[PDB]
C-alpha cells in the first residue's frame, strides 16, 4: 500500500509542468517499463529530437527539484 | 480555577431545578469528598419550612370520619405531608380553609399567613360531596427533624392536639458523580459531574449554594485550633 | 485497553488522520504512532465510538459465546467487561484469558451493528431462558433488601404517597430498610401474600368496608371506591420496586 | 439515546438479516455518495444509515 | 519449585508409557501410594497422573524402592524407642498399620481405645495389640508445596491440588518476607534449595561486605571457626579461607532473577552448615512467599464478584508485589555468502538520537535506560538493487540523492521495554566464537526491570487459589478499621465456603494475632493436639490474650467471637453485620499480562498457507475457532465470514485491497477467492484429482481457470 | 453446503441473497 | 406499571427479566436489570456480609444425632460379632446405615437453618439464591455423605463430617483419590464435550429453513414429560417456541381455542396447561415435508427467537451445540419443601435376604409407590398431615 | 460553640503527636462529615518535601554493587524512602555524602542544603566496611507527587541518575469516631474524635488542622454560585 501510492504519485505527482516533458521524460526512459525505451527512441519517438530530450527533461528534471515543486511529496526523503 | 462551571440548568416548572453541575478541576478525585460530604450536607443542617400541625375542629380525634370527605383524617392527615410551602416566619401561623360544597381542594384554595404559599398550588387535595366540609388548620414551620413526631404538639394541646413530624428539605432527589478527566500529567485531574433535584421550592442556586457555605463555614469555622 | 487499542483499527485510523489532513502518506504521516502523541490516542477514541467489536473467550463455546459490544478507549494489559454476562461466555475471572475480534468489512460492523452485540441477546438461544442476570452477589443485594431483621423493626404509621417520600424516608435511616410500612398505591401490587380476601373486617357506612388484605388496606366508599390501598412493605421494597419500572423503561 | 431503541426497528420489520442488509445498502452509498467530509457523515455510516432509516420507519 | 523439580517423577520414559495408551489405573492410586507418594501433586493435564511426588521423607535403595518408616508401637508403648521404624520399603509387613496420628498419649499410650489402622490397603480397627507401625509425623504423603497449606486438615482433598501446585511454581519477589502464619517446615527445604547459602564449613564473619562475605580470605574469625575444630582439604592452614561469590540479579531458565543477600551481620558467630545468606525467598531459611495482609472479605460495589480480586494502591506505595525480570535479547551477524555483512555503528535515519546511547562498534552502552522500540546495536545487512525497482534508480537519482542500500536490521528492543540494561556477555572470532558457526558474532544482551503488580497478575494464595484484579484505588475509599487504619485487601466474602478450603479463614485469623501481637507459629498442619477443633481453642485463644492486651480490646468482641465490625462504607459508614478481616498470604504469579500479552495487525503471513501465523508472539495470529465458525454461521450473513475467512486469510491481493480500501476511500470490496483452497487442490490434483471446476453458464459449462 | 462453499468461501447459503437472488 | 414485592430470588429475577423482554424491545429491557443489578451491589456492599468461621455452623445434634449413628453401627458390628448372622451383610448394614442416619442428620441441618438466622449469611447465600446449593451446604456443614473408593465400590474407611474439626489422615486420602479421579475424566470428557454437538452439527447442518408456506397436518402432541408421579416436565411452559395446527378441547366446558398454527405462546400455554386441559400436537419438524429443511411453520419461536423465527438459517448447527456441548456438566432436596427422610407412603420397610444378616439388615430394593404426602414408608390411603387419596410415585431418593 | 477542644495532646517522639482531637458539639452527623472529609483529604495531600532522587555513580546503573556496602543500590534506593526530611526550597538541592570507613549511617550524618534536615537523625542507614564508601547525592522536593515511578529526572539524564516519586507524605495513621450526646435538650447533638498521627515532620497543626484550611478554601472557592 506504500508502493503502489508512492511509485503511482512518482507519476500522479508529476503535475509541476507541462506536458511537452510531463507526457514523456515522466518515467526517465523506463519506469513502470521493465525500464527502457531510450534517448534515440525518444529522439524520434517525440519530438524527432536528439537534443531536445536532455533539455526539456532537465527542465522538467528541475520542474521538481526545487523544493517548492511537487512539493506535495517531500516526506518522501527517499 | 478549581471552579464551578454553571452547566446545563432547566429548571423545568421548577420541582428539580434539574441541574446537573460541574467542577471541572479535581486533581484527584477528592472532588467526591465534597460530593459526599455535600451529598449529604447538601440536605443536612437545612433550615426547610414545613407543617406540624392540623385543626380538624368537629373531629378532635384523629380516625373518625369528617363527611363529605370521600376521604378521613387519616387520609387527610396522609394528604398533609405532600403539601408544600415556604415561610420566613420563623414562627408559627395557620390556614384555615372552608370551602363547602362538592369540591376537589385546589391546592391552591387556602389560608394564608405571610410568605405560606403553595409553592405550588393544584395538589389534589381533598375531595368532598356537598355537604358542608370543615376547617382544617395547623402549624406552619421551619425545621430539619423528620424523624420524631412523639411529644410533638402533644406539649400542650394548642388544638385539636393532632400534630404530624412534616418531612423537609426540599430535594428529595439528587446525584452526585465524579470523573478522572485528562490533564494527568501534572496529576490525574477529575471533574465532579453531580445532580440534584428539588421540590420546586429552592433550586440548587439557593439550596447546593447553601449547603456550600453551610458547611464551610461549619464544617471549618476553624482551623481545628487543636 | 490501550495496550491493543491502536493495532485495532490503525487501518481506519491512519486513514483519518490523514484523511482530515492531519498528517499525510504512509510511514511518515504515522508519524505520530510511534510519535507517541496525543492526538492519535483521542482521535482514535473519536474513531472508536460507534466501532463495534466482538470477542471470544479461550474456549468459543455457543453462538452467544463470540458476542459483540461497543469496545472502551481504555488503558491496560487485561480486558473490560461486563459481568453481567459472564456465564454465557462464562469467562470467570482466574487468570480468564480470551481474545478481542473486531468486524472489517463495513457492513462486517452490521454482523455486530444491530445484530451481533451484547444487547441482541436476552435468552439463550439454547432454551426459553433468559440466562443474563445480575450475579448472586447481586441478587444478595436483592435478596437482603427484601429480607428483614427482628432488631429493626421501626416507622409504626410511617405510611406516604409511597414516591421518593420513603426514599427520603430512608436516606432519613431510623427506618429498617425491611421495616415494613403501608405505602399507598392502587396500582397491581404483587403482594408477598394472598391480598384479596377478607381479613380484618371494617366494614362501616358513608361508604366502607374495611379488610386488612393483610399487605394492603383500602377502605371503600359504598358511593366512592378503593383510595388508601395502604401497600405494606419497608420503604426499602418499594425503593427495589421503583428503580425497576423506569430502569427498563420508566 | 446513541443506539438502544434500534432494537424494535430490525425486530418487527420482516426478514431481519434482509434488513441489515439493505441497511448496509444504505451504507455503503451514503456514505459513498458523499466524500466530501460531509459533517452529517462525521459519524458512522450505518447509524445514520440506521436512523433516518428508523424515522422513517413510522 | 527447583525443590519439586528436583523430585518429581514420571512414566514418561523411554521406558515409560504412552501417553494415551496408558489408559487408568495407570492413572490411579494405590495405597502403596500411601506414605509413598504424593496425592496432592497432580498436573491436572493431560499428562498428570503421572508424575511420582516422591513421599515427602522417602528414601530409596539399590534396587530403587522407596522408604517409608513404619514407626513400631510395643502393643501400647511407641514412644520411637523401638527400633524399625524405618522401612515399609514399597509395601508393607502384613502388620495392620498406624496410621499417621491419632491420640498418642503422653509417652505414647495410645489411647485410642479402639484404633482404625491398615493391614495392607485395607484399614481395620485395633487397639494396642496388633499394630505398631504408625506415622513418623502426621505427613509422609506430600511433595515440596503440598505441605505450604498450614492447615490442610481442615481443607477437602478435592479442594487441595492446583492451589498447592501455585506456590510450586510462584514468582519470586524483590523483597521478600516469612510469611506470615506458621507450619513452618520448610526452612531446612529453603536451604536444600541452595539459594540460600550454609557455611560450608564455619566462621564468626569479618566484614560481610555485601559482594564480599567471608570466612574467605578474611583474614578473620569466620577464618577461626572456619577452622573451628580445623580440617585438612579445607585449607584451615592459615587464616581461614572460605572463598565463594554471591549472587545478584541473574537470567534464571525462566528468567525469573533473585539476588540472595548478605545476612549475617559481622562478627556474629556461626555453626557448622547453618544457612547465613538470603536468598530468594527467605529472610532466614524459610520460604518467603509472600507478604502478610489485612484481609476484610467484603462483596463491595462489585469490582470483583468471582475469582476477582481487588486491591489497594498502597501495594504499589507499599513497594512490595514488585517482580523484576531480565531476559536474553541477542543478536547476531550473518557473514553472507550473499557478501558478508557485520554490525554497524549505524546507518541512516538513525537518529543520534537513536545513535547515541550507543557504542563503539553499534553497540549499546550498559547500565542505560531503555523505553519502548529501542535500539539496541548497529546490524549492518546486504539489500542490493540489481534489478533496481521500477522507480528506483531514478527516484533515487530524482528525489536527489544517490544513497545505497548497504542495510541495517540492527536491533530494536521490544516496545515498553523501559528497562535499564544490565550485563552483556559477548565476544567475536577472537576467543574462537564458541560459534554457531557459519555466523560471526555474539550479541546477546538484556535487561530487566524493577516492576510492580498490575491488574490481571494470576496472584492468590498455596491451597486452591487463582486469583486476578481488577482496579486498585485509593488508598482512602478503600474500607478501614475502628482502631482506625485501612485494609488493603477486600475479596469476595462468598469465595471459600464454596471453594471448600474453609480454613483460610484460619490463617487469617492466626495471623490476625500475629500482627496485633508479632506471632509466630512455625507448627505442622493438623488439628491432632487432643484429637478434635483444637486450632478452634487456638484461634480463639491467641486471640484472646492478644486483644485482652491489645489495650483497645476492640479488635475482638465476645459478641463477634471471629468478626469484627465494618463502618466503614462508601463515606465510611457502618457497613453492617460485623464482617470478619485479617490476614492472608497472597501470593502472585507470572501470568503476568506482560509476557501473556497479545495482540496485533497482520504482518507476514506464513510459508506454506502464507497465512499469518500465531506462536504467541508480538505478530501472533490472534488465534483462531473454528467451533467459533461452528457459531459464527448460526447467524450467518456470511460477510464476515466472508471476509473472515479471506482477507485474513488467502487474499494477497484482497488484504492489501483492504488496506487500500479505507486508507483508499473504498468500499472493501468483494472476497478475493481464496487460495489455500486453490493450494489444498492443488496437491489433490496431483494426488490424483480433477477438476472441471467453472461457470457453467459458459458454452457447455467448461473449465473455468481456477489455477 | 454451508461448510461446502465454507472450504471456499464462496458466501454460504443462509446470508441475504441466499434468498434475495 | 406493576409493583411487586416479595422476596426476591434468583429465579424472579429470572423470569423478571423475562416477563419484562417477553414484552419490550429486547435491548430496551436487556438494559434493565443492569443499573438495579449493579445496584445490586452496592446494596449488598451495605449490607455487607460475610463469612464467619463457625458461619460454619453445626446443627449442634450433630455430636448427637450423630453418635445416635454411631450406636447404630455399634449394634450392627459390635454385635454381629457371634457370625450368628453375618458378615457381608450388616456390612451391608453399616455402610446403609451411614448415609441414611446421615440424611436425617442433615435433615436436622435442613430446619435448624431453617429458623436459625431469618438474616443469615450461610441462609442470604443459599436459600436465597446464591453460589451456595445443598449437597455444598451438606458437606460444608453437615456430615459429608459416605461415598466409594477407588474403583466402584466405597473403601472401608467412609467420608465423615463437615469440615470444620477437620480431617484424620486416612479419609482425607480415600478423598484425594475421588478427586483425583473427578480429574481425570474431567479432562476426558473433554473429549466427549468436543466430539458432542461436532459430529453431532455434522448431522445438524446443512439444515435451514427455506420455508413457512409448508402445508403441514403433521406432528406428535405431548403430555408434559411425566415420569410416574412427578410432573417430569411443566408443559405450561415447555409447549411453546413452537406452533400447532390442531387444536384445543379442553372438557367442553370451555371453548376451542388457537386454532391452527397457532404460535404457541407462553400465557396460551400457562394456562392452558396449568387451567387444566392437558393433551396436544403440534406442527413440529419430524414433519413438515420440506426440501433438505424443516417447515417453518414445522418450527415456531425457536428458544431465543422469542417469536417466529425469521428464515434462511442452519438452525440444526445450533441445535446440535445445545445438547452435548453443555451436557458436559453430566455427572459422569433444598430450598425446604416438606421433610427429607423423603416421600414414603404407610407403613413396612425393605430388608433383603441372605447378605444382611446382622438382623436389621439389608440393601436399597426398588421404590414400592403411590406417594403420600408427608412420607411415612410403604402403603397407601390418606394419612394425617396432608391429606388425599391419589396417588403414586416420589421424588424420593 | 460547634468547637474545637483542643485535647489530648502528647509530647514525646514527635512522630505521631498522638493527637486525639475532638469538637463536641456538632448538630449531628454534619461533623462525621468532616472526620471522612479530612480523612481523606488529610490523606489527600500535604505538598511534601521528600527525597526523589539518588547519585551515587558507585553504579551508574542501579543493580551493581558498591562495596563496602553491605547493602545495595535495590537497598539504598530503598533506604531513600523511609527517609525524613523537609525544606521550604520549594526548589530541588542536594547533599552527598563521603563518609568511609567502615560505618553504619548516622542518619543524620548527612549533607544539608538550606532548610534540610533529618527530621529524625539516626535511622541506620548504611553499613559499609574500612573499603571507601562512595556519594550519594539526590534531588529534594516537596509535592504531592507521591505516586508515579518513571520518567521525570529521566528523559534529562544526569549521571548517577536514579529518582523515584517518594512518600512526602507526613501523616499516617489517623482515624475517628463519634457518638450521639447528651445535650438533646439542645437536640441530641453528638460528637467526634480523631486521631491523627504523623511522621513527626509536620504536627497535626501543621498537618490535620493545617488541612483544616486546605479545603475550607479549596472545598468551595466560589459560594457554589454553580
Amino acid at each position: 500500500v506504500s508502493k503502489n501510492l508512492l511509485r503511482e504519485d512518482l507519476e500522479k505527482v508529476l503535475d509541476s509542468l507541462s506536458p511537452r516533458e510531463r507526457d514523456v521524460l515522466r518515467l526517465r526512459y523506463g519506469l513502470d517499463d521493465g525500464r527502457m525505451k531510450t534517448l534515440e527512441e525518444i529522439g524520434q519517438i517525440f519530438n524527432v529530437t536528439r537534443e531536445r530530450i536532455r533539455q526539456i527533461e532537465a527542465k522538467a528534471l528541475r520542474k521538481l527539484r526545487h523544493p517548492n515543486r511537487n512539493s506535495v511529496l517531500k516526506e518522501y526523503i527517499r | 480555577q478549581f471552579q464551578i462551571e454553571c452547566v446545563e440548568s432547566n429548571t423545568e416548572e421548577s420541582r428539580n431545578h434539574y441541574s446537573k453541575f460541574i467542577l471541572e478541576p479535581l486533581e484527584r478525585g477528592q472532588g467526591t469528598t465534597v460530593g459526599n460530604a455535600l451529598r449529604r450536607v447538601l440536605l443536612s443542617n437545612l433550615e426547610g419550612t414545613a407543617v406540624t400541625a392540623v385543626r380538624i375542629a368537629g373531629v378532635s380525634h384523629e380516625f373518625a370520619t369528617v363527611p363529605g370527605v370521600r376521604e378521613d383524617v387519616l387520609e387527610i392527615i396522609m394528604r398533609m405531608k405532600e403539601v408544600i410551602l415556604k415561610s420566613y416566619s420563623s414562627q408559627a401561623q395557620i390556614g384555615r380553609l372552608l370551602v363547602n360544597g362538592p369540591t376537589t381542594i385546589t391546592a391552591s384554595h387556602f389560608d394564608l399567613p405571610s410568605e405560606v404559599e403553595v409553592i405550588d398550588p393544584t395538589q389534589y387535595v381533598a375531595t368532598i360531596a356537598e355537604g358542608g366540609k370543615l376547617e382544617m388548620e395547623f402549624r406552619i414551620e421551619r425545621g430539619k427533624g423528620y424523624r420524631t413526631v412523639e411529644r410533638g404538639r402533644e406539649e400542650a394541646t394548642s388544638l385539636d392536639f393532632l400534630q404530624i413530624d412534616s418531612i423537609f428539605m426540599p430535594v428529595r432527589k439528587v446525584n452526585y458523580s465524579v470523573e478522572e478527566v485528562r490533564a494527568d500529567g501534572s496529576i490525574p485531574k477529575d471533574r465532579l459531574l453531580l445532580e440534584v433535584w428539588t421540590n420546586g421550592s429552592i433550586s440548587p442556586q439557593e439550596a447546593l449554594s447553601s449547603a456550600a457555605g453551610i458547611l464551610v463555614d461549619l464544617f471549618n469555622p476553624l482551623k481545628d485550633i487543636s | 485497553p490501550r495496550e491493543m487499542a491502536i493495532e485495532l483499527f490503525q487501518p481506519f485510523v491512519i486513514n483519518r488522520l490523514i484523511r482530515s489532513g492531519m498528517v499525510n502518506n504512509i510511514k511518515a504521516a504515522k508519524k505520530l504512532i510511534s510519535r507517541n502523541d496525543p492526538s492519535v490516542w483521542d482521535v482514535l477514541e473519536e474513531v472508536i465510538e460507534g466501532h463495534p467489536v466482538m470477542l471470544n473467550r479461550a474456549p468459543t463455546l455457543h453462538r452467544l459465546g463470540i458476542q459483540a459490544f461497543e469496545p472502551i478507549l481504555v488503558e491496560g494489559r487485561a480486558i473490560q467487561l461486563h459481568p453481567l454476562v459472564c456465564p454465557a461466555f462464562n469467562a470467570d475471572f482466574d487468570g480468564d484469558q480470551m481474545a478481542v475480534h473486531v468486524p472489517l468489512s463495513l457492513e462486517s460492523q452490521a454482523e455486530a451493528r444491530l445484530l451481533m452485540l451484547a444487547s441482541n441477546n436476552i435468552l439463550s438461544p439454547a432454551t426459553g431462558r433468559p440466562i443474563i442476570t445480575p450475579s448472586q452477589d447481586m441478587v444478595l443485594g436483592a435478596y437482603y433488601l427484601t429480607a428483614e431483621n427482628p432488631g429493626a423493626t421501626k416507622g409504626a404509621g410511617k405510611y406516604f404517597a409511597s414516591l421518593d417520600d420513603v426514599i427520603m424516608a430512608f436516606q432519613q435511616e431510623q427506618i429498617d430498610l425491611h421495616a415494613y410500612v403501608y405505602v399507598r398505591f392502587d396500582g397491581d401490587v404483587e403482594s408477598d401474600q394472598p391480598d384479596t380476601e377478607p381479613v380484618k373486617v371494617t366494614t362501616n357506612e358513608d361508604g366502607s368496608r374495611t379488610v386488612l388484605y393483610k399487605y394492603r388496606r383500602v377502605r371503600e366508599d359504598a358511593q366512592g371506591n378503593v383510595i388508601s390501598q395502604y401497600i405494606y412493605t419497608t420503604p426499602g421494597r418499594v425503593i427495589y420496586n421503583k428503580a425497576i419500572q423506569e430502569a427498563l423503561a420508566s | 439515546q446513541i443506539m438502544h431503541r434500534a432494537e424494535d426497528l430490525i425486530s418487527a420489520a420482516s426478514n431481519r438479516y434482509r434488513i441489515t442488509v439493505q441497511v448496509a445498502n444504505r451504507a455503503k452509498r451514503r456514505r459513498y455518495e458523499e466524500f466530501e467530509s460531509a459533517e452529517d457523515a462525521m459519524m458512522k455510516p450505518v447509524l445514520r444509515a440506521i436512523i433516518e432509516m428508523s424515522d422513517e420507519l413510522t | 519449585a527447583e525443590l519439586t523439580h528436583k523430585r518429581r517423577l514420571s512414566a514418561l520414559g523411554p521406558g515409560g508409557l504412552t501417553r494415551e495408551r496408558a489408559g487408568f489405573a495407570v492413572r490411579d492410586i494405590h495405597p502403596s501410594h500411601y506414605g509413598r507418594i504424593c496425592p496432592i501433586e497432580t498436573p491436572e493435564g493431560p499428562n498428570a497422573g503421572l508424575i511420582g511426588s516422591l513421599a515427602t521423607h522417602a528414601r530409596v535403595n539399590q534396587y530403587g524402592f522407596l522408604e517409608t518408616p513404619f514407626r513400631p508401637v510395643e502393643n501400647g508403648r511407641v514412644r520411637f524407642d523401638q527400633p524399625a521404624a524405618y522401612m515399609t520399603a514399597d509395601e508393607e509387613d502384613d502388620l495392620r498399620v498406624a496410621p499417621g496420628d491419632i491420640p498418642v498419649d503422653e509417652n505414647g499410650y495410645i489411647i485410642g481405645p479402639q484404633v482404625p489402622v491398615r493391614y495392607r490397603q485395607e484399614f481395620s480397627t485395633t487397639t494396642p495389640e496388633q499394630v505398631d507401625y504408625v506415622a513418623v509425623s502426621p505427613v509422609q504423603i506430600v511433595s515440596v508445596a503440598t505441605s505450604m497449606i498450614p492447615f490442610l486438615e481442615h481443607d477437602d482433598a478435592n479442594r487441595a491440588l492446583m492451589g498447592s501446585n501455585m506456590q510450586r511454581q510462584a514468582v519470586p519477589l524483590l523483597k521478600p518476607e516469612r510469611p506470615l502464619v506458621g507450619t513452618g517446615l520448610e526452612a531446612q527445604g529453603a536451604r536444600d534449595s541452595g539459594m540460600v547459602i550454609v557455611s560450608r564449613t564455619d566462621g564468626d564473619v569479618v566484614y560481610v561486605d555485601a559482594t564480599e562475605i567471608r570466612v574467605r580470605v578474611s583474614g578473620q574469625l569466620p577464618t577461626a571457626s572456619g577452622k573451628s575444630t580445623d580440617n585438612g582439604q579445607l585449607t584451615s592452614q592459615k587464616g581461614q579461607e572460605i572463598r565463594y561469590t554471591v549472587s545478584k540479579y541473574q537470567r534464571s531458565n525462566q528468567d525469573t532473577c533473585l539476588n540472595q543477600k548478605p545476612l549475617v551481620r559481622i562478627g556474629e558467630r556461626v555453626v557448622a552448615g547453618q544457612v547465613l545468606a538470603d536468598g530468594s525467598s527467605t529472610e532466614g531459611g524459610e520460604l518467603a512467599l509472600g507478604q502478610n495482609i489485612v484481609v476484610a472479605y467484603m462483596p463491595w460495589e462489585g469490582y470483583n464478584y468471582e475469582d476477582a480480586i481487588l486491591i489497594s494502591e498502597r501495594l504499589v506505595q507499599d513497594d512490595i508485589y514488585t517482580s523484576i525480570h531480565i531476559e536474553k535479547y541477542e543478536i547476531e551477524a550473518r557473514q553472507t555468502k550473499l557478501g558478508p555483512e557485520e554490525i554497524t555503528r549505524e546507518i541512516p535515519n538513525v537518529g543520534e538520537d537513536a545513535l547515541r546511547q550507543l557504542d563503539e562498534q553499534g553497540i549499546i552502552r550498559i547500565g542505560a535506560w531503555v523505553e519502548a522500540g529501542d535500539i539496541l546495536v548497529g546490524k549492518v545487512t546486504p539489500k542490493g538493487e540489481s534489478d533496481q525497482p521500477p522507480e528506483e534508480k531514478l527516484l533515487r537519482a530524482i528525489f536527489g540523492e544517490k544513497a545505497r542500500d548497504v542495510r541495517d536490521n540492527s536491533l530494536r528492543v521490544p516496545n515498553g521495554e523501559k528497562g535499564r540494561v544490565v550485563d552483556v556477555r559477548l565476544f567475536t572470532r577472537e576467543q574462537g566464537d564458541e560459534l554457531p558457526p557459519g555466523a560471526n558474532m555474539v550479541v546477546r544482551v538484556y535487561v530487566a526491570q524493577k516492576r510492580k503488580i498490575q491488574v490481571g497478575d494470576k496472584m492468590a494464595g498455596r491451597h486452591g487459589n487463582k486469583g486476578i484484579i481488577s482496579r486498585i484505588l485509593p488508598i482512602e475509599d478503600m474500607p478501614y478499621l475502628p482502631d482506625g487504619s485501612p485494609v488493603d485487601i477486600v475479596l469476595n466474602p462468598l469465595g471459600v465456603p464454596s471453594r471448600m478450603n474453609v480454613g483460610q479463614v484460619f490463617e487469617c485469623l492466626l495471623g490476625w494475632a500475629g500482627h496485633t501481637l508479632g506471632v509466630r507459629f512455625k507448627i505442622t498442619p493438623f488439628d491432632e493436639m487432643y484429637g478434635e477443633e483444637s486450632s478452634r481453642r487456638i484461634v480463639h485463644g491467641k486471640l484472646q490474650e492478644a486483644r485482652d492486651e491489645t489495650g483497645k480490646d476492640w479488635v475482638y468482641n465476645p459478641d463477634d467471637p471471629g468478626k469484627i465490625m465494618v463502618y466503614d462504607g462508601r463515606t465510611g459508614e457502618a457497613f453492617d453485620r460485623p464482617v470478619t478481616i485479617g490476614v492472608a498470604y497472597m501470593l502472585k504469579l507470572v501470568h503476568l499480562v506482560d509476557d501473556k500479552i497479545h495482540a496485533r495487525s497482520t504482518g507476514p503471513y506464513s510459508l506454506v498457507t502464507q497465512q499469518p501465523l500465531g506462536g504467541k508472539a508480538q505478530q501472533g495470529g490472534q488465534r483462531f475457532g473454528e467451533m467459533e465458525v461452528w457459531a459464527l454461521e448460526a447467524f450467518g450473513a456470511a460477510y464476515t465470514l466472508q471476509e473472515l475467512l479471506t482477507v485474513k486469510s488467502d487474499d494477497m491481493q484482497g488484504r492489501n485491497e483492504a488496506l487500500n480500501a479505507i486508507v483508499k476511500g473504498k468500499a472493501i470490496p468483494r472476497p478475493g477467492t481464496p487460495e489455500s483452497f486453490k493450494v489444498l487442490m492443488r496437491e489433490l490434483q496431483s494426488l490424483g484429482l480433477d477438476i472441471a471446476v467453472h461457470k457453467v453458464e459458459t458454452q457447455a459449462d467448461g473449465s473455468s481457470l481456477d489455477v | 453446503g454451508l461448510k461446502e462453499n465454507v472450504i471456499i468461501g464462496r458466501l454460504i447459503p443462509a446470508g441475504t441473497g441466499y434468498n434475495t437472488y | 406499571m406493576i409493583f411487586r414485592n416479595r422476596v426476591v430470588d434468583k429465579g424472579q429475577l429470572r423470569n423478571l427479566i423475562s416477563w419484562a423482554f417477553t414484552h419490550y424491545g429486547t435491548a430496551r429491557t436487556a438494559v434493565m436489570a443492569d443499573k438495579l443489578k449493579d445496584l445490586g451491589f452496592r446494596y449488598a456492599t451495605r449490607a455487607g456480609v460475610s463469612i464467619s468461621v463457625d458461619d460454619l455452623m453445626v446443627p449442634p445434634s450433630k455430636r448427637s444425632l450423630l453418635e445416635a449413628a454411631e450406636e447404630e453401627i455399634r449394634a450392627t458390628e459390635v454385635r454381629y460379632q457371634r457370625g450368628e448372622i453375618t458378615e457381608v451383610e450388616r456390612f451391608q448394614k453399616v455402610i446403609d446405615t451411614w448415609n441414611g442416619t446421615s440424611e436425617a442428620l442433615k435433615d436436622e441441618v435442613v430446619t435448624h437453618f431453617k429458623q436459625t438466622n431469618p438474616l443469615n449469611s450461610v441462609y442470604m447465600m443459599a436459600f436465597s439464591g446464591a453460589r451456595g446449593n445443598i449437597s455444598q451446604v451438606r458437606q460444608l456443614v453437615g456430615m459429608r455423605g459416605l461415598m466409594a473408593d477407588p474403583q466402584g465400590e466405597i473403601i472401608d474407611l467412609p467420608i465423615k463430617t463437615n469440615f470444620r474439626e477437620g480431617l484424620t489422615v486416612t479419609e482425607y486420602i480415600i478423598s484425594s483419590y475421588g478427586a483425583r479421579k473427578g480429574l481425570v475424566d474431567t479432562a476426558l470428557r473433554t473429549a466427549d464435550s468436543g466430539y458432542l454437538t461436532r459430529r453431532l452439527v455434522d448431522v445438524s447442518q446443512d439444515v435451514i429453513i427455506r420455508e413457512i408456506d409448508c402445508g403441514t397436518t403433521r406432528g406428535i402432541p405431548v403430555r408434559p414429560m411425566t415420569e410416574g408421579s412427578k410432573t417430569l416436565i411443566k408443559l405450561s411452559t415447555r409447549l411453546l417456541g413452537r406452533v400447532v395446527g390442531e387444536d384445543v378441547i379442553h372438557p367442553k366446558t370451555k371453548e376451542v381455542i388457537a386454532p391452527r398454527n397457532t404460535p404457541i405462546s407462553d400465557d396460551l400455554a400457562k394456562e392452558i396447561e396449568k387451567a387444566g386441559v392437558a393433551e396436544v400436537v403440534v406442527r413440529s419438524p419430524l414433519t413438515c415435508e420440506a426440501a433438505r429443511s424443516v417447515c417453518q411453520h414445522c418450527y415456531g419461536w425457536s428458544l431465543a427467537h422469542a417469536k417466529m423465527v425469521d428464515l434462511g438459517e442452519a438452525v440444526g448447527i445450533i441445535a446440535a451445540q445445545s445438547i452435548g456441548e453443555p451436557g458436559t456438566q453430566l455427572t459422569m432436596q433444598q430450598v425446604r419443601s416438606k421433610m427429607d427422610g423423603t416421600i414414603k407412603l404407610p407403613r413396612k420397610l425393605r430388608t433383603r435376604t441372605h447378605r444382611t444378616r446382622h438382623g436389621e439388615d439389608a440393601l436399597f430394593v426398588e421404590s414400592n409407590g403411590i406417594m403420600i404426602l408427608e412420607p411415612r414408608k410403604e402403603g397407601s390411603e390418606t394419612p394425617a398431615p396432608q391429606e388425599i387419596h391419589v396417588t403414586q410415585g416420589s421424588t424420593i431418593y
